[PDB]
């Protein structure tokens, strides 16, 4: 039953003119990791 | 196994059927009283009705303490677990000292599991449903069995199985000419490939084609598996084989020993008791041998009181060559074997004495026999005289250099001259200490 | 609709359990139980040149062979056949 | 066959051996003598059973071999499995994974049990006939029907898709005695009322049958769930905490998590959902704790979630670990003020003989009266533990010579074979130079 | 529920470690750990020493006409410019030299252990 | 000592991916192979195509790509970090591979310590 | 050893030695108290600094194809090759790419009008924005618009870059890239210094010797300066006894 | 309303209180007396602001309660937020996450900043209509002076879809990144007035530590908030130093040297001091300011005695500023300043009594009694603190001397007396 008092998304790094390849690379990495690992995290659904 | 170690000649305790110790038997010479006491301890271990009993082997260095413990292990056999351990091993960078000690305690308690695995092997020749002349419900076809024909090298048998296996057969994609095995204890069909007789030299599959099974279609055997309580504890604390994210994390992350909880150990104990009551398993309480116990600190010694008082603990054998030394972890507290007096009250002390020159000569001869070395009588007497001074370990360590020197000289036996030359080439502790004292200015620190 | 009925009953031999599977239509029964005949053992082909057991199969000529010399002879024969028949 | 639990040091202790008035019998339930200490332990046990006062500390102090751990084990056996009893050594709190205060907090919270009692509807019966109709191809709605039977009832149930899936996964067949929980749909097979058809092959050897349940089908049964505060803390600390219940590896649990759990458990207690079952933490050899641990103990006993703390020590005026201060029992005076001390006096000759008799009875060893006299003399001269060890040593020596009763000769033989601390120290003094460091 | 922290930094900071390819050497010529599980002892020791390409073979294949089509299975100059063509043949020579140099570079390293050794030593 | 198949890939035909055929060649030989499900899956995973010089282990079916053959149409201007051009192997398509190497006990321990334990032989995080 | 009273110029003398050698010789300055790391043992720190002091000079010509993409056409036999069209201020060039670069081009999301560069030796593709000639194709897009490259599409540069043995050691301590699940999850793990094995050190030494014999590498032994060496303990000094006796160590 | 920043111990310090000639005033900007220390601190401030000399170290030494931390806080206030001022205690460098040398390296690099100016296009307005069709889209934005319709690209459409934007919302868009932040709704924030699309100059001052951490690994900036930096490799730091030098030479960035303040530096051990001896010799080293009240004392980690608990080798690199005890006039003026800070009214007799109490016992004890006496006065419905309130709080709260006397009276009842 224990819930954290506060819940926040991770801090985000913002630059006016970032390298245009960093964000797509991170997005692709996250997409692949989620597609490979989210099905494996389903048993922990009730705890979360 | 082929290499000769320091205790390669110890094949057990040379005890008569009445427990009296023979002067020289099973590779052991002398130490008759200690050997008799160790035989009594062996009977205690075999009785399997005592827990947490501790024995301390006390005596000067090179008096057979480790040799006696290894003789006990030889007497027990490979069936009985024997977990050797030095006191320095409790100092780990991953787990606490008490956890190391508890894990070593659980390693000594063994469990022997006996089960019968009954399987049906064969190449599927026939796959025929057994329809019923009166279909239930009036329409369609109803089946009451599925006949599976299994063919092996020396037979062929037909099995009238439950209709429910039709789903397993389809899931495994079992067809005629495939090699499958069915387990009686589970009622499941497993397809172990296709028969190799239907494979051509132009095929490229690797794990698809399997040889036709030899032997009978119905194979049953008794499986004896030996496990320890620590094996079950570790396999349950960091499980391997799951497909969830936690198992993936375990595979990814570096393995690390963890502090296994009393909850998991109690669950393992309950499962072990259930297996014992069912007749599946037989408990095999063994021995934990802790050499150089004096290297344990005061925390380890204190924990050993509770560890030994337990009803699940094995029989622990300690060994210490220290005198009135200072207990580690304490400031200027001296105890007779480096062991606090509280733990000495919980142990039975076996005393090992020094060796007479005759016993030293016998041990040297035995070691020469073990190392495949022929030594003359005069060389043996000179080496025994060398062993009267210096030590016994020094004399037994001159055998292989002297044998090599003889072989270089072109002789098949060690003569006295070879031992003299080796004694000149290599120094013992006392001679080196004399040199160091005579030249203490030229040495460092 | 087309269904597969799984049925477990208690019937006297004092009682025993039996299971039955009922297929509504013959198409499902044929699909789950094709009653396939046992497969045939392939003929262990032999190289026409060296008479050793065949290990390879030239894709152009479909002639099995077991030696590089046999392959060269087979390809020479195929070239001669092309020259003659055209 | 030998179970995992064998004859240990305190296997003969089945309880404190007191009457209704907490008056110790001379010899009952394994305990011999220690009348005052056993009476004090009984009063402490009554205090534990009442379970109203939090954070009470008792110190069992005495010379080695005076029965401190025997009294603690008797208290544990008299409490019973319903009340938690966490027995640890003082050395166990020194851990590379967590702080000493965290280890002590976890030990404290392992000694308090939270019990949830709720009533659920339960169907228990013998499966007569199960029928499941499923589409031949493609996704569809499975339809099924189940018949359940008791000695006095038989009902035919129309089954839903999820109950159909549960029955299919459990592979429920006719003659299986199954239990169904209506809410969660969990199905537990507990036996077979009769055998399967003989004509089938690859079925294995049929086990024994189970009698069909009687009474009504859908009963109402009381379900009790009991966990400790530590288990709640661990499963609430992180998503992977339930695995930490077995692997350890809990790290240091946040104080926020523990405060939330204390609040929720108090709310449950007020609302009648859960009852708190306070237990005991027994720290053997508490003198291994340092000043920081003792300072934590001082204030951790002031919580209403604290259990009864029982300590054992055989130290006199000794240096406190981590300091250069001499204190009674190796314990700071601030902590000694928060606890009642139970002293154990040494045993007499008759108490020693009675303890030896109880040990022989526990070990199934038969001994003569002369052997008992000699063994009691040896125990008075050397120690009680040495004589206890000689009991089974002499049993083995007697069994080797094809005997039935342990005689004085066997005791003398084991006395010669196995040495005590005194004779070993004498022989080591005789060869002091041969031993390494003095 | 709180919004995340938006940490703003200079765009030049995200390019601090970036180095243009014309300003850095190829570190794949020292990549030993990348060969594990991909490169075998056979390739490094037996195959490549025998079947490495040479400049002569590469040039012969490049200059030679296209091979004849594989047989089907049987069941049994006014606008010519000299400078442009000289440039094109120089480009072709450079391309072939680059192919050779890259093929030599990409198979120069041998694994420390190799797939066979790891498979042999890896118990179930 | 291990039996291998070694050749240059000529054609890969897969019907529909249940069954297909693979053609391999040497400078002195050429043959066609019937593929199964796992062989087709392994070939598709490694993206094996024509002109690739590959070896296949007969016992385990694992496919490692040695290189690719050079043709007039493969005059690439940019090459990947792993592509390299090799000569077509000579001799016979079936070959025996003998590997002799010396490893220590510690290396075998590290290899079997975890799933990818051979990585600890470089990092030292044993 | 530079021994003298404080303020007498030992550090200045060491820095003067460094100035005399020049920036081409590796001068590694370390303080004796820097060996007390919380991630690796002290001897590992000492050996890492020892390898830092030894330098390797590598001469290499790099080739990069850079420009705006005017055409991106994979040629089917699977893909036999990729034909790309790159534009610069000095013209247009048509390139035939190895089919393995198509995966990199698709990952980088390369379309017509984007300014990219392709490494000839590795096939690496970096999409460094859109061409500014297309900046007006929409009134509001979240795009980075970049000028068209000025020089030729094909750029050749012969460079001399200095690396140390520690750089080659740390490059082979952990794998890079990898599309497997274990490899991807390894990127999330915190980077920790590790006790690099002597096997890896020796193998890297063999590779370095191979490239020195080939003639593309040059060795610069260099200097390691340890200031406040009295902050080393007895274990560090004992290890220095062995390390200085190596035939591979620096001054 | 009560904000996070309440009245602290140095809340009244607003600067060093110096004129243009660095001549201290008797009472200015919350500072009283200590003319020599304040003048030396002003000289050090001029040195910091000049930014030419690297690695200069200054020690502020003096008895407890002599304005050492006050001098440091005034130095921090006189510098603006532009110049970095890293303030740590000596105990903070002892960590389980990194070594002491790593902790001091991070402390040094946190004190040097890199100021980078860049131009961005910012679109701020009120959303009128948003249309997206299966991708193409239009967006209509308005200010109080102009209205416009935009033709959207795929990436901006995705950004506007991810962050739910509907008509009436007041949003700002960073054109190059699609960074959309909703700052309210209008029909609550007033709609922007001027031009919809504005070219803005954004200036970031980034510390060397921030650059190293951001470039240490992918998503490495997260370690700037959760620790977890580990021990950053020296190769990354050297590469960053080289790139920062390149930026400074090319004009892309300016270096802003700052100040690292280590209060209670005597907690550092010999290893940390040995590291500081050479870390100050780099050209990227900031100005180091330390404070200690130790006399000749054992250096932590050794058995050697040194004048400040600091080894003599480091002391040879320091300029020492000595703080002198306060007089009656300075003590009374400090008490007046603290009373003004806490909004407490005292009588002149109360000021005299409190000054005598502070001189006899301690300035911090007297400052503490100000709030207690104010509370006692407010309890009895009074408005001005009297001598009776001061005597009441004097009796209620003891100082160190009277507490020690009472403890010595019953020393047997206390625990572990030496
Ligand atoms: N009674 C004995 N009979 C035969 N070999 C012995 C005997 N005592 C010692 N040894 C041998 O002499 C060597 C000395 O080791 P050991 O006696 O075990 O030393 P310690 O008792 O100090 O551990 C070993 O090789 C041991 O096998
Ligand atoms: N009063 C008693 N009754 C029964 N057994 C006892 C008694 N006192 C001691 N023993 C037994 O003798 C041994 C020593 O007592 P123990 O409680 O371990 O001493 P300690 O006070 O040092 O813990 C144990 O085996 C214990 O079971
Ligand atoms: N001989 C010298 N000539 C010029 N400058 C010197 C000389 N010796 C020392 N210095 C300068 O004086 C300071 C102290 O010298 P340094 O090398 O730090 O002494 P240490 O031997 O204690 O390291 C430095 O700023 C250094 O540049
Ligand atoms: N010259 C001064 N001007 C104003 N306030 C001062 C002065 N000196 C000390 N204080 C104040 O007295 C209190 C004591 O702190 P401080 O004297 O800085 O301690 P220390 O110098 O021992 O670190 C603080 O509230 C501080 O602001
Ligand atoms: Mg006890
Ligand atoms: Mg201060």
């Amino acid at each position: 039953f224990v819930m954290p008092p506060v819940e926040a998304p991770p801090p985000s790094l913002h630059a006016c003119h970032p390298p245009p390849w960093l964000a797509p690379r991170q997005a692709a990495f996250q997409e692949q990791l989620a597609s490979e690992l989210w099905p494996r995290a389903r048993p922990l659904h009730r705890i979360v | 196994t082929q290499r000769i170690a320091s205790h390669s000649h110890v094949k057990g305790l040379g005890l008569d059927e009445s427990g009296l110790a023979k002067q020289a038997a099973s590779g052991l010479v002398g130490q008759e009283n200690a050997r008799e006491a160790c035989g009594v301890i062996v009977e205690l271990i075999k009785s399997k009705k005592m827990a947490g009993r501790a024995v301390l082997l006390a005596g000067p260095p090179g008096t057979g303490k480790t040799a006696l413990a290894l003789a006990i292990a030889q007497e027990l056999g490979s069936k009985v677990p024997f977990c050797p351990m030095v006191g320095s091993e409790v100092y780990s960078t991953e787990i606490k000292k008490t956890e190391v000690l508890m894990e070593n305690f659980r390693r000594a308690i063994g469990l022997r599991i006996k089960e019968t695995k009954e399987v049906y092997e064969g190449e599927v020749t026939e796959l025929t449903p057994c329809e019923t002349e009166n279909p239930m419900g009036g329409y369609g076809k109803t089946i009451s069995h599925v006949i599976i024909g299994l063919k092996t090298a020396k037979g062929t048998k037909q099995l009238k199985l439950d209709p429910s296996i039709f789903e397993s057969l389809q899931k495994e994609r079992v067809e005629a000419g495939d090699v499958i095995y069915i387990e009686a204890n589970s009622g499941a069909v497993k397809r172990q490939g296709r028969c190799d007789t239907y494979a051509t030299e132009f095929d490229l599959e690797a794990e698809e084609y399997v040889p036709l099974p030899k032997g009978d279609v119905h194979k049953k055997k008794e499986i004896i598996q030996d496990v320890t309580l620590h094996d079950l504890d570790v396999a349950n604390a960091r499980p391997q084989g799951g497909q969830d994210i936690l198992s993936m994390m375990g595979q990814l992350m570096k393995p690390k020993k963890t502090e296994i909880t009393d909850k998991l150990r109690g669950e393992i104990n309950k499962v072990v008791n259930k297996y014992i009551d069912q007749g599946i398993a037989e408990l095999v309480p063994g021995v934990l041998f802790v050499d150089e116990v004096h290297m344990l600190d005061i925390e380890c010694f204190t924990y050993l009181h509770r560890a030994l008082e337990s009803s699940i603990a094995p029989i622990v054998i300690f060994a210490s060559n220290r005198g009135n030394c200072v207990i580690r972890g304490t400031e200027d507290i001296t105890s007779p074997h480096g062991i606090p007096l509280d733990l000495l009250d919980r142990v039975m002390i076996i005393r090992t004495m020094l060796y007479t020159p005759q016993e030293m000569k016998q041990i040297i001869k035995i070691r020469a026999q073990t190392e495949g070395i022929n030594i003359s009588e005069e060389a043996l007497n000179h080496l025994g005289e060398i062993g009267t001074k210096t030590t016994l370990r020094y004399s037994v360590q001159l055998l292989t250099p002297a044998n090599l020197l003889a072989k270089i000289n072109g002789k098949d036996s060690i003569e006295k001259e070879h031992v003299e030359e080796i004694s000149e080439l290599f120094y013992d502790a006392k001679s080196s200490a004399k040199i160091l004292a005579d030249q203490q200015d030229k040495y460092m620190k | 609709g087309p269904i597969i009925t799984y049925h477990s009953v208690t019937v006297p031999l004092a009682r025993c359990s039996r299971t039955f599977i009922t297929f509504s239509d013959d198409a499902t029964f044929e699909e789950w139980f094709p009653q396939g005949r046992p497969p045939k053992v392939p003929v262990r082909e032999v190289c026409p040149v060296t008479h050793r057991p065949a290990l390879y199969r030239d894709p152009v000529t479909d002639i099995p062979y077991a030696t590089a010399r046999a392959f060269k002879i087979i390809r020479e024969a195929y070239k001669k056949y092309i020259t003659a028949h055209g | 066959v030998t179970r995992i639990e064998r004859i240990g040091a305190h296997s003969h202790i089945r309880g404190l051996g007191l009457d209704d008035a907490l008056e110790p019998r001379q010899a009952s339930q394994g305990m011999v003598g220690q009348l005052a200490a056993r009476r004090a332990a009984g009063v402490v046990l009554e205090m534990i059973r009442e379970g109203k006062i939090a954070g009470r500390a008792v110190l069992i102090a005495g010379q080695p071999g005076t029965g401190k751990t025997a009294i603690a084990m008797g208290m544990a056996q008299a409490l019973g499995p319903d009340t938690p009893f966490t027995a640890i050594a003082g050395s166990e709190i020194f851990s590379l994974e967590m702080s000493k205060t965290e280890a002590l907090t976890q030990a404290f919270r392992r000694s308090i049990g939270v019990r949830i009692k709720e009533e659920t509807e339960i169907i228990e019966g013998e499966v007569v006939e199960i029928q499941i109709d499923r589409p031949a191809t493609g996704t569809g709605s499975k339809v099924g029907k189940l018949t359940l039977k008791t000695t006095e009832m038989e009902t035919i149930y129309d089954l839903g898709t999820k109950m159909i899936e549960s029955l299919t996964k459990d592979k429920v067949q006719a003659g299986d005695v199954i239990t169904i929980d209506k809410a969660t749909g969990k199905i537990s097979k507990l036996g077979r009322s009769f055998t399967r058809a003989r004509d089938y092959d690859a079925m294995g050897s049929q086990t024994k049958f189970v009698q069909c349940p009687d009474g009504e089908l859908q009963k109402r049964k009381e379900v009790v769930h009991t966990v400790s505060l530590h288990e709640i803390d661990v499963i609430n600390s992180r998503t992977q905490g339930f695995l930490a219940l077995f692997s350890g590896d809990t790290g240091e649990i946040k104080s926020e998590v523990r405060e939330q759990i204390n609040a929720k458990v108090a709310e449950w207690r007020e609302e009648g959902k859960a009852e708190i079952i306070p237990g005991v933490l027994f720290i053997d050899e508490v003198h291994m704790l340092d000043i920081e641990s003792f300072s934590f103990l001082n204030r951790a006993l002031e919580s209403d979630m604290a259990p009864v703390l029982i300590m054992a020590t055989n130290r006199g005026i000794t240096r406190i670990r981590g300091t250069s201060y001499q204190s009674p029992h190796g314990i700071p005076i601030d902590l000694l003020d928060r606890l009642l001390i139970v002293s154990t006096t040494p045993y007499s000759e008759k108490d020693t003989k009675q303890i030896l008799r109880i040990r022989c009875e526990e070990e199934d060893v038969e001994m003569s009266e002369d052997a008992y006299t000699v063994l009691t003399r040896i125990g008075l001269e050397t120690s009680l533990r040495y004589a206890i060890q000689l009991i089974t040593a002499a049993s083995l020596v007697c069994r080797k010579r094809k005997g039935t009763e342990v005689q004085v000769d066997d005791i003398k033989r084991v006395y010669s074979l196995f040495l005590d601390e005194s004779r070993s120290t004498q022989y080591m003094k005789e060869y002091q130079d041969a031993f390494l460091f003095n | 529920i709180t919004p995340g922290i938006c940490f703003s930094t200079a765009s030049l900071v995200l390019r601090a470690t970036d180095v243009h390819p014309l300003q850095r050497i190829d570190m794949g010529r020292f990549d030993l750990i990348g060969l594990e599980g991909r490169v075998s002892r056979y390739e490094a020791d037996t195959f490549l020493p025998r079947h490495r390409l040479s400049r002569r073979v590469l040039l012969e294949v490049a200059t030679a006409p296209d091979p004849p089509p594989r047989p089907k299975p049987v069941k049994m100059s006014p606008f010519y410019l000299d400078s442009l063509e000289e440039k094109r043949k120089r480009q072709r020579s450079e391309r072939l030299e680059r192919i050779f140099q890259l093929s030599e570079a990409h198979g120069a390293l041998a694994p420390v252990y190799g797939t066979e050794v790891l498979d042999f030593c890896t118990l179930p």
